[PDB]
């Protein structure tokens, strides 16, 4: 059954990287909003 | 230096000897003088077409000026403050002094903290702010 172990471990591979994905979207979101702030 | 320069009709440039007078006034703890002197250059300052963006921001700093005084004077000058420049509201300066307002309104000393912290965090403090802000917090 590693045969479809694989595909569990991949499933939550993607899981772990799309949450990276959010958060570096989310830090990136509070850089623009401090530097347009900083503009003015 | 700002009487000369106002007898000899060079505005704008006794204006910021005003502001200066007014900013080291305030710190000895002398109030009125300063609300004065930023009242009055805000309110000369709301009609210009260039320095209407910044007008906002000395009306904050009476208001903070003003409440060292007392709460309930610092509340019906920021209603008449907000009333006389509407768009004043749109600025977060309102919405900060809203919530530390509400905060200290029942000595909830940890919410005015968390949300100096923020403010802080989003845009650096100035020395003469952080000063006054924890001046303010001692009450």
């Amino acid at each position: 059954m590693a045969e479809d172990a694989d595909m569990r471990n991949e499933l939550e591979e993607m899981q772990r990287r799309a949450d990276q994905l959010a958060d570096e979207s989310l830090e990136s979101t509070r850089r623009m909003l401090q530097l347009v702030e900083e503009s003015k | 230096s700002a009487d000369y320069y106002k007898g000899e009709e060079s505005n704008s440039s006794a204006n910021k000897c005003l502001l200066k007078v007014a900013g080291y006034a305030a710190q000895l703890e002398q109030y009125q003088k300063a609300i004065d002197i930023y009242e009055q250059v805000g309110t000369s300052a709301m009609d210009s077409p260039l320095l209407k963006y910044s007008a906002k921001d000395y009306f904050f700093k009476a208001a903070l000026c003003h409440f060292c005084i007392d709460m309930l004077n610092a509340k019906l000058a920021v209603q008449k403050y907000e009333e006389l420049f509407p768009a004043f509201s749109d600025s977060r300066e309102c919405k900060l002094m809203k919530k530390l307002l509400e905060a200290h309104e029942e000595q909830n000393v940890d919410s005015y903290t968390e949300s100096v912290k923020e403010y802080d965090s989003i845009s650096r403090l100035d020395q003469w702010l952080t000063t006054m802000l924890l001046r303010i917090k001692k009450t």
